[PDB]
């Protein structure tokens, strides 16, 4: 809401898979309030994990 | 130039067999001929991408650039609003409709519909606020009421300073 | 070629050799087709993993995958898919080998899918603890 007035942004005809993305996460607030649900969501399972990754005998 | 992109396009169309595997490169095809400013080739080359990719938002809002860089108001406004259909996330593009609509008639209620919905995705936000004043002033003794409330409710959020205190 | 002519400027050395070489990377598939395409003929339907080396061989990556998919190797087929660039893949195989030689498992493997192994890993040649070479 203080960005929205200024990004005419053009899309290049040689971009990449990656490039595309890249684009996507500036054109798109649904796309990025998304992921950012995703980041969170992995935060917590990951603070449930802490220290314990090398206690695993097999 | 022109000619380097028509040199590009015929070999990469001799390294094409099948005519539907021409139409997937037409995407590319296009944006090198708008890259040349030849924008009928643009237009003539989505067309025959779109006709074969008939649900690509891209495609659609590429021949609505290619019909706003050609004046033509309902027809990029069109392409824009068939890329809202295909990808309803675009609210710049929700936006840019009601900018080419108020840009084209006044009393048009697609207009004013297509501001309600740029409003409904971006409150506080002057380009919002001075596409409302380009109805309202236009509204009459009935336009001047809206406008009082316009005015005090949009100062209240976050004034530009100066003008619309002025006005 | 078709690639420097499309440069409204002085075409760098750099952008000269990457596209000497990238036509050089056609050419070598190009003068060893016909041998692979009668090679996979033969081998195919008798020994498919000869016929994903064949087309590896001439850089028909995509085929190989669907040969892969075809025979019912599709860790094989996941495995070359990925292939394209990365070194990770290069350096994880090059363990894997180097895993199964001192703990003696590479004499439990196909020494045809073990020379699959060793091309991906960029070995030329490996050495078995069979003290087979490949």
């Amino acid at each position: 809401a203080l960005e929205e007035e200024s990004v005419f942004a053009v899309t290049a005809v040689n971009a990449s898979e990656k490039t595309v993305v890249e684009a996507l996460f500036q054109r798109d607030s649904l796309v990025r309030q998304s992921q950012l649900v995703v980041d969170w969501l992995e935060s917590i399972a990951k603070d449930e994990i802490g220290e314990f990754s090398d206690n695993i005998e097999f | 130039s022109k000619a380097d992109v028509e040199r590009y396009i015929a070999s990469v169309q001799g390294s094409t067999p099948s005519p539907r595997q021409k139409s997937m490169k037409g995407f590319y095809f296009a944006k090198l001929y708008y890259e040349a400013k030849e924008y009928d080739l643009a237009k003539k080359y989505i067309c025959t991408y779109i006709n074969v990719q008939e649900r690509d938002p891209k495609a659609h809002r590429f021949l609505g650039l290619l019909y706003e860089l050609e004046e033509n108001t309902d027809k990029a406004v069109e392409c824009y609003r068939r890329s809202v259909e295909l990808n309803p996330t675009q609210k710049d593009l929700v936006l840019k409709i009601a900018e080419l609509l108020c840009k084209n008639d006044v009393t048009d209620g697609r207009a004013k519909y297509w501001l309600e919905r740029a409003a409904k995705l971006f409150p506080g936000s002057p380009a919002i606020y001075k596409l409302k004043e380009q109805l309202l002033d236009c509204e009459g003794e009935d336009g001047w009421n809206k406008l009082f409330d316009l005015i005090q409710s949009e100062l209240y959020v976050r004034p530009d300073d100066v003008h619309v205190n002025i006005r | 070629l078709k690639e420097l002519d499309s440069q409204l400027n002085e075409p760098r050395e750099y952008i000269q050799i990457l596209e000497r070489r990238r036509a050089f990377s056609r050419w070598l598939s190009c003068t060893a087709t016909p041998q692979i395409e009668e090679e996979v003929s033969l081998t195919q339907k008798n020994s498919p993993v000869e016929a994903v080396f064949s087309y590896l061989t001439g850089k028909r990556i995509s085929e190989a995958c669907s040969l892969a998919q075809q025979s019912g190797d599709h860790r094989l087929a996941l495995l070359l898919s990925q292939f394209v660039g990365s070194q990770s893949v290069r350096e994880l195989l090059t363990m894997q080998l180097v895993d199964w030689h001192q703990l003696q498992a590479d004499s439990f493997i196909q020494d045809e899918r073990l020379r699959i192994f060793a091309l991906l890993a960029g070995k030329p040649v490996w050495q078995l603890s069979e003290k087979k070479q490949i």
